[PDB]
Order: C-alpha cells, then structure tokens, then sequence
RNA sequence: CAAAGUCUUUGGGUUCCGGGGGGAGUAUGGUUGCAAAGCUGAAACUUAAAGGAAUUGACGGAAGGGCACCACCAGGAGUGGAGCCUGCGGCUUAAUUUGACUCAACACGGGAAACCUCACCCGGCCCGGACACGGACAGGAUUGACAGAUUGAUAGCUCUUUCUCGAUUCCGUGGGUGGUGGUGCAUGGCCGUUCUUAGUUGGUGGAGCGAUUUGUCUGGUUAAUUCCGAUAACGAACGAGACUCUGGCAUGCUAACUAGUUACGCGACCGGUCGGCGUAACUUCUUAGAGGGACAAGUGGCGUUCAGCCACCCGAGAUUGAGCAAUAACAGGUCUGUGAUGCCCUUAGAUGUCCGGGGCUGCACGCGCGCUACACUGACUGGCUCAGCGUGUCCUACGCCGGCAGGCGCGGGUAACCCGUUGAACCCCAUUCGUGAUGGGGAUCGGGGAUUGCAAUUAUUCCCCAUGAACGAGGAAUUCCCAGUAAGUGCGGGUCAUAAGCUUGCGUUGAUUAAGUCCCUGCCCUUUGUACACCGCGUCGCUACUACCGA
RNA sequence: AAAUCCUUUAACGAGGAUCCAUUGGAGGGCAAGUCUGGUGCCAGCAGCCGCGGUAAUUCCAGCUCCAAUAGCGUAUAUUAAA
C-alpha cells in the first residue's frame, strides 16, 4: 500500500498528472519510486549489470558486502541507473533498482536519414564524460543495430534506441565510470538543442501552480 | 610387523614411513610377541598402515651361454 | 624432537631477522632473506605451526607470523648440534621461574647441563631480554672459572644457550645433615672474600643460591644481580650475605662461629666488576659483490609476492555472491 | 589550474620532444675537448609490471590521553620455606590410561577410581555378524551339559564320556550393527577468552567519478556515539541502559493448630519462673503476598549556573550483591556427556561386550592449587551459652548395652509437623601449664577394636593406646582485597555402599587503611602520524661440460 | 582423342552391439560441473590472471555438459583491435 509524502506524489495517486512528461517539462524532482512504478507500470524490465563484491574497512575488521549496477528501462522511451552497495545481494539489488527509478530520465530519439516512420537513432551525435570515459553516441542508418561494447549496448537498449555507431575513449574497463558515462550521453539528447526546437516556448502552468485548490485539501 | 622381541631390537634404527605420510620411528618394544611403541611426527588415523623399507644390493645369476636354439617360423594364436 | 634438518635452519634465521627489527615479521619478507628456495618455504611454515615453533596473527593489517618460547629454544640446540656439543637428550630437568635446566649428552656420550632462559610487554621484547641474559651470565661464569673459583666450567652461548659442566647435587635449602659443619662453613666464609678480594659482592647469597656436591664441595651458580664494591652500600650487601650464612648454619645444623671475617680487600685480585693498482683478483671480488646484490634485490620482490592468503580470502567470498544472483 | 580553460561540439600559427619498466643514457663508432669530460648514441638479453593521484587507518619502537586493587600507591591476609592431601610433568613399570601447558594447563575433566566406572595391562568368555542369496540339513542343521582330566572359575571353554536340545541354524559371499579407537587442524552444540572492559548497524538527505565521507562533533560532562549544547544533517533499529532475583524498612493491608504472641484457667517450685498443659484476642516477633518507599528529591557550596560533583538535615536506605550480557574473532577446550556427527581404522585367536586380576595411588626429583602449623591474643579442662542456608524412605529421635568407634530394640519424618526451639564452632567465665622443640605442632610407625560393602593386603573410613619428627613466621619473586568487605570459625549440599584437606553455599566474630594516580604489570580511550629503503660472508683441492681470449 | 568423374539410369543396398563425428574446452577472461576416483608445490596444467603443498570447480582419469562441426586445434608473418 503507498501512502505518498511529497505535493507530486500526492497528485500522482489521483489522476491530477497523466503522464511522466508532465514531470519532465518543469524539471520537477520525483523523490518518490512508486510514482515511476505507477506511470511506466509492468513496461519497466530491469537488467543486473554487474555484481562486484567490496570487502568494507571496519574497525571490526573485514566484512563483505555487494555493489549492485542496474540500469532500468522502459523501451521506447525511458532510462534509468542505479548503484547500491549492502549487506545481502537481493537487498543490494532492490535497493538500486528503487535508486534506478529514482534517476528516470527520457530519451529524444532521432532519425538518421529522411524521417520516415519511428524514430530509432540518437538525434545527434552526442557525448558523455565521465571520469576519464569519454562516451560518443553517433547518428546510425535504420537496421544497423546497436554496435557498441557489451554494457553502453544494454543501456542503449533499454532506452528504446535501435541502431546506434558507438565510440568509446579512456578506461572503459571500470563499470561504474562507463556506464554513468554512457547514462550521461543519453541524458543529454534532451539537452541538445537543434533547429526543431526554436520556437519561443509557450509556458503552461506547472502542476503546483494549476491544482493548487486540490492541494489546500491535502 | 614383527614377531619376537629381538626382531624389533634388530631393526631399531631403521625409520618407518606411513601410507598416510607420516614419517616415523620405534621407541620401546613391548611385548614378547612382536608388538611396539612408535613415535610419529604427527597423529596417525586408525585406517592407516605402517611400513618399514629394507634394501639389499643384488647382483644378477651368471647364465650365459652364447648358442641360442634356432627359432621356428612365429605365428599368431 | 629434531627429524627435519634442511630448510627448517634458514626459514627460522630469517624469523629471527625480523624479530630483532619489527614485531610480527609478515610471509612476504621471509622467502626473499631464504633465497635457497623458493615459492616452498609456505608448507615448511604449516609444519612449523604445528610444533610449538611459529605463531600466526592475523589482527587487522598485521598478517605474518612470529617466533615462540619453544621455537627460540629449538634454534638454539640446531646451532649447539653443528658446534657438535649436543645430540641427545638426558631427561633430568628443573623446571624454574627465569629458566630451565635440560641435560644434554655429545657425540662421546658425556653428559652435560644445558641452561634456556624463559623471561616472561610483547612476546618479542620477552625473546631479546633472555638473549642478554645468557651473554651476561656466561661472561661471568668464564671469569671466575679463570679466576679459581668453584663454578661450572663454561662451554658454549647461543643466544639465549649456556652450556655449562655437570656438577649434580642437591641446593643447601633442603638439606638435613652435613657430616662436617665447620669445615663446609669455612669453605663458605672463604668464598665471600673470595669475591670480594676480585671486586665483587653477590648481593643474594643465600642458602637458595648454593648446591652441595656429595657433601663437600659448595657449587654457586646464577650470576645476573652481581654489583661493583664501589657502590657506596658495599659493605651492607657484604654484611647481609654473611648474617645469611652464620644464622643458617646455627638454624639448621646448630653450628655457631668460632671466626667472623669483617676484611675489606679492594683489590689485591682482577677487579672483575668491570666484567692499475686495484689487482684483477679484487676487481673479480668486487664485481661479484655488485652482481649477487643485483639479484638478491629482485628475488625478494618475487617472493614478496607471496600475497597467497589475500587472493584465497577474496576467492571465496565471489563463489557465494554469484549462487545466490 | 583564470589557465593546465575555450578538446569526440576534436584543425589560430609554429619549434623541440615521449611511446611498459630495465639493460642504459651502458657498449661501439663519430665528434668536440690539454684533460676531466660533453654532444650524439644501440642491441643481445631480462622482466608483468615501473609508476601518478587521491582514500580508510591493521601499526608507531608517537607522542598525548584516560581506565582497572585480576595495576600501583596507603594498607590487611597470605603463598613461596616445614610436614602432609592432591594435580602436572620427569623416571621405573606388563600397564603405572588419556585431554589440558602464560593469564585463557597444573584439587581441572562434579577426575574424593577398592570392584564396577575403564579407556590401560594379563589370561579367558560370549556373540550381541540385522539382512539377501548360494552351500549344507530333517535318516536331524544346530542348542544345553553331570562326572573325571585340565582350568582361578559348579569357564560344555577344550578332551574323554554319550545324553538332551526340532530348525530357534551353521558355513561363505557380500555387509550391516558396534568402539572411552584416530582426527577439536574435517563439523554442530555447549563453554572459555579477547571482555565485563562498551558499543554495533541501517533508512532518508547532503558531499565526491569512486573508493569514501557526513550522521558518529568545537567545548564542557559522563563508564559511554551519555548529556548540555553546536551543526548538512534528520530520524531510527539493536544492545547497554530501562530488569529479573535477593537483601535492607512498614506497630499500615490479606492471613494462619504444620509459626506464633498476648491473656485466662490448671499445674509445679521458691510476687516471680517454667519451651509445663489446654482454651479465647490478635498478627508485633515468624512465614509470604499485593501495594509503598529513593528520585542526587531538600538546602548550601563549586561548576562556561550545563551535565554533574561535593557537604549535610530528614531518612530504614543518600554505593546491597549477583544474574542476563553486543559487533565480530581465536584455525582456545571438548568425538572422553550425547541414540549429534564426517571420514579413516579395528569387526569374531575384535579397538564390540562381559568375566577374574592388577594399574591408574608407583619415586631420586622440580613445579603448582590447599590444610595444619611454627604458640602466651596459646593449648588442655570444666562451666556457660548463641545461627543460617539447607538436605532426608536415608535422615534420624527415644529406652537400654559397650570407654569410644558402635551395638541392640521399639517410634517419628514422603515433610514450616520428626530429627529440630535444628541447645554448631571460634567467642565468654574460672583451673592447669609458663618461653623449652615445651602439654605448640602433630608427621612416621606398632598393636588392638568397630563399621561399609560380593573384597579392604597398595593401611577404604572411624576409635584407643603407644611413637612422638621437621617445624623458631620463610629470600628472590608473587597472590587476593574497600564494609557486615579481608581474616578467624564452624555448618549444609554436591561428590557418597563407605567418605571431604576439594568445591558450592550458609552464617557467626569482625577490622586497620584509601576514597586517589597513570609509576609499575597490563588493559582501555583520545589525538595525531602510516600501506623490511641504503652503507658497513669467504680460501684451496681433482674431473668433465659450457662460453671468451689466444700463441 | 581414348578414357575417368559428374549427370542419367537396371539390380542389390538401414534398426541402432550400425553405414557408430571430430577437435578443442568446461575458476575467471569466455559458452560449460564447488559431480566421482587418482595425485599430494610431485606429476603436471596454465596465452594472462593463476591452479597443485590431503575436501584440487584449473593436473591424470571416469561420467556429465559447451563451442565450433567434416572440420577443428597448434607455431609463426601480418591487419584490425592500436
């Protein structure tokens, strides 16, 4: 059973807010997993990208405990990473899968040639730094798939692009760096700005700001 | 192992060995049958079996002749 | 007892090595200062471990092992035996509070008395107090024995070692009768000048301190405590040590003093208080010298290598996390 | 780092220069140099790494901090020295089983074992080898056995003797039960220690690529991540604390013939005394239930007026004592408590089991736990008197008989009833000896006597005579301890057929000294620093094989 | 050219002990066993990391499974990975 906290939360459970995109259009911070869990439902798969296990520095001495990577994704729209570190690995695991819903981010998705049909590539080629893992998504014709190294492709994926030319630099090898770096790329498809959105944007309320009323109640 | 007592006074400085590997040697012998206290290097398990290894040169038998029977034509059985 | 007589000598030195330096002396360092063998010296450690000869600690940093009582006392008796003084073991012995007395018998069969020091701060300070123990007392024993005194004949020290000669007997503290008071007292009386005369007061001459041999003849041993006569109390140590011996023999064997020595003698004896030009022959020397340091150096970084027990622990942890994914 | 920025959204011009570490900036050549040298400059071969930044703090031989009578100081009592009781080694022995070895082994294994226990040693017995199949076997497979020999044994165990026993077997193949057999370094559980010392761990938020950090802290204060309070933290969970038992106090409450008191009547003897006898008043004594009560509350000092500390009045009490006890660990103990157990050994001339006998107890010795002592504040001898925890079908009273161990007979107690008013010992009041190996102390032994039990010879214990020793307050060293506390002194349980010099509890007499510190043996905090570097093991001897130089 | 081979065709030619499929591997990289026996820092394996010193997931075997498949290993030159 969810009993929400926040003011977004509250107007998630009732039927105030329709989509996850009414979230994203004012940048609001969803601080909630079952808000994620309510809009994107039963589409949300998750894949386990790595399990390593950390032996931790106590003055106990050493005890083990297990650092989960799990990228979520809804195809065709949405992504998600999260990292967990505990005691037991379900506990590790459902734990950055709930920090993974947290960090949903949308995907603008682009064509490669003429624009005929869905989209299916990344709209530019864009990037993604982190770390000294330098990430670059690159603009591929329908049908080539993803070609890209084993974790990138998984969260490509998982973000519902079909065909994307990968290019990574630096120490690919540490996961967490490369991942992050490649999350990072994905965000950032939104965040480029080309000719199609040059139009003065017209601003609606925001969901604070129009149920207000229905917020004096709660 | 033994079976007198003088037997085991016999091969007083010969080391044993164990099939387990334990390294080991007689102490006392005990009995006027052939039985024996032993040291080891460690604890031996009851499934084990001690041995002792006795060497003497041996030299071949002098049989030679020279003439050798002419063999018949080999066959398979 | 001693089966194992190859690499136990070098593995065992090299604990002794870092003993003197650090504390608990790590595995990795072991094997590059036992560069005889290499990568094998690990299962001669789990043999060690199973005699009283090396301890693990694994703490929370500090891995490696130290060196025992008893593992101490072992490398001893491997050096005495290549000095060829010990090589078997007499069974009489006096187990005491600062050390123990074990009769040890030579290649002739003779029998002699053997002393091991057992001071018992870490067990590592403990194992270096009984080494200056056994240098000091064998210091003294070989300078009354030069110097006609009724001690035992000195033999041998290896670093915590005193081989010394046999003289059995009994201690005058559980003694009944003697057949000759007097003479016996005398002889006693005679020995604290004895001292005195070389510069020298015994401090704790007691009836604890003397052993009788067939009645006869008085044996002192235990010499750590001893002080200079140029200490400003010299003469109460002198007078205490004498009150000692004339109460014991009035409380014991009722015999009372027809003589009272009281003679200050310094020092009529030792005072034992103290107590092109470069020929080719040179250049091949020199240039080995360089050349065996050059590999010495990089075969204790392939031994320090050895770490084993860091890559098991991380092992078993793995096959856990991933049956239960 | 305002350049080290304007770099996968990569191109302002341009010079030099690096491509894992070494070998090596070495050889060789050239060239410059009077020289020392400089510039230029390899390879063969060897190695999984060389390293750069950051981050926690295992260890400091860091420095500080704080903590504890298993540390000290101020002290009291000892041990260690004697004699003995028992444990360990050591050594003889058929065997003198075994585990345990600094605190964390050594009156420990409820380990005070006559047999049993019992594993050890000697001689013998039994089968207690379930089961499936084959062999045999009913014209009996097999079972039990007097006599006599042998035999310790009325052991048919073997033999003669020839009787019973009716498939209940027996021989083998496998192969199941069983072992106080091995491994505690193959396991569980229980326990010991680190540690009786005090924390451990999330969740959410924040910081960082990340390891990580913040929470968990300047300061004061506390046993303390405790508290006040400061604040990128805010909240928790777990344990300590909050509690369980016990003790302290109630003339208040619920009650009593299986504890009573008071009183009356009766009795006895000089108004008394009686635990001598029965009714009524009731709970003060006694039991035991609820409910109180004490919380640093009151007042005053000192303390960043803060947590608290100190002092005292009222108070019974202004610390009662224990139990239970964390995160993790030791390759701590324990197959010898388990019908809890894995392998391995031994399984029928057994390492299964019973039987008889011994041993575990042996003795030159060291090491330890402990009792009795070394006397005058003492012992002996009378008289006087006072508890509590308990246990009881083996406790026991009451009559008699034997000095005494104990016997005889009758009773009570399956229990607040009987022992038992539990008439305990030090202690108290008189007599004795008097500084001495003494009447202190009783070891070591000779005789008898009585119990226990199939058996007391290796005295099981207990009594009564003798014998009557070392022992003169104990060095070096060390042990324990702060108020009904050390120490004296008995008692009761456990152990037990017979038994406590051990132990676990109980009271009774009853203190001196300190209410502090970090010196000591150690332990605990805090603060800070941190992921075995270099300079000081060789000599000769004959043979072959490798690679250089060479007449 | 003459043949062969292929193609085309009479007859015979298929029940799993056959008309039987191999080579590498099975800790990680890297797809697939904490299976069983043997061995006991030995023999050996292992490109690298490492495995073996008495429970070896890494050796030699057995069984089981995986990858490629009439092919599959190994050494070397070289290209991408760079």
């Amino acid at each position: 059973e969810w009993m929400p906290v926040t003011k977004l939360g509250r107007l998630v459970k009732d039927m105030k807010i329709k989509s996850l995109e009414e979230i994203y259009l004012f940048s609001l911070p969803i601080k909630e997993s079952e808000i994620i869990d309510f809009f994107l439902g039963a589409s949300l798969k998750d894949e386990v990208l790595k399990i390593m296990p950390v032996q931790k520095q106590t003055r106990a001495g050493q005890r083990t405990r297990f650092k989960a990577f799990v990228a979520i994704g809804d195809y065709n729209g949405h992504v998600g990473l999260g990292v967990k570190c505990s005691k037991e690995v379900a506990t590790a695991i459902r734990g950055a899968i709930i920090l993974a819903k947290l960090s949903i981010v949308p995907v603008r998705r682009g064509y490669w040639g003429n624009k005929i049909g869905k989209p299916h590539t990344v709209p530019c080629k864009v990037t993604g730094r982190c770390g000294s893992v330098l990430v670059r998504l690159i603009p591929a014709p329908r049908g080539t798939g993803i070609v890209s190294a084993p974790v990138p492709k998984k969260l490509l994926m998982m973000a519902g692009i079909d065909d994307c030319y990968t290019s990574a630099r630096g120490c690919t090898a540490t996961l967490g760096n490369f991942a992050k770096a490649t999350f990072d790329a994905i965000s950032k498809t939104y965040s480029y700005l080309t000719p199609d959105l040059w139009k003065e944007t017209v601003f609606t309320k925001s969901p604070y700001q129009e149920f207000t009323d229905h917020l004096v109640k709660t | 192992m033994f079976f007198n007592r003088e037997d085991v006074l016999w091969f007083k400085p010969v080391e044993l060995r164990t099939k387990w590997g334990r390294r080991g040697h007689i102490k006392e012998p005990l009995g006027t049958h052939g039985h024996m206290k032993c040291s080891f290097d460690g604890k031996l398990k009851s499934q084990d079996t001690v041995l002792m290894n006795l060497y003497k040169r041996v030299f071949p038998k002098w049989t030679y002749d020279p003439y050798v029977p002419e063999p018949v034509p080999w066959l398979k059985s | 007892l001693r089966y194992m007589s190859r690499d136990d000598f070098r593995v065992l030195t090299a604990v002794e090595m870092g003993m003197k330096n650090h504390e608990i002396v790590p595995g990795s360092l072991i094997a590059s200062i036992a560069s005889l063998k290499h990568g094998g010296c690990n299962k001669v450690l789990r043999e060690l471990v199973k005699h009283k000869l090396i301890a693990w600690e694994r703490t929370k940093t500090v891995q490696g092992y130290r060196l025992t009582n008893a593992g101490y006392d072992y490398l001893a008796l491997k050096t005495l035996s290549s000095r060829q003084v010990v090589e078997s073991v007499g069974n009489q012995m006096g187990v005491g509070k600062e050390s123990d007395i074990y009769i040890v018998a030579n290649e002739e069969g003779q029998q002699f008395a053997l002393k091991l020091h057992r001071l018992g701060r870490h067990n590592v300070s403990w194992l270096y107090l009984s080494r200056l123990s056994a240098m000091k007392e064998f210091a003294y024993m070989k300078a009354l024995y030069e110097r006609k005194f009724p001690v035992p004949k000195p033999i041998d020290y290896n670093r915590h070692a005193v081989v010394m000669e046999l003289i059995n007997g009994y201690p005058l503290c559980q003694i009944h009768h003697v057949e000759d008071p007097a003479s016996v007292y005398d002889e006693a009386m005679e020995l604290i000048v004895k001292l005195a005369n070389h510069g020298l007061i015994h401090g704790d001459f007691n009836e604890f301190n003397l052993i009788l041999d067939e009645s006869d003849h008085i044996t002192m041993i235990d010499f750590p405590q001893m002080v200079s006569t140029s200490h400003p109390n010299a003469e109460w140590y002198f007078d205490r040590d004498v009150k000692c011996i004339k109460d014991f023999f009035m409380k014991r064997f009722s015999y009372e003093s027809e003589l009272f020595p009281t003679f200050k003698d310094i020092r009529r004896e030792d005072t034992l208080d103290v107590e092109s030009t470069i020929p080719p022959e040179l250049v091949k020397q020199k240039v080995k010298r360089q050349l065996t340091k050059q590999q010495k150096s990089a075969v204790r970084r392939r031994l320090q290598k050895g770490a084993n027990i860091f890559t098991k622990q991380r092992r078993e942890n793995m096959q856990n996390i991933k049956s239960s994914l």
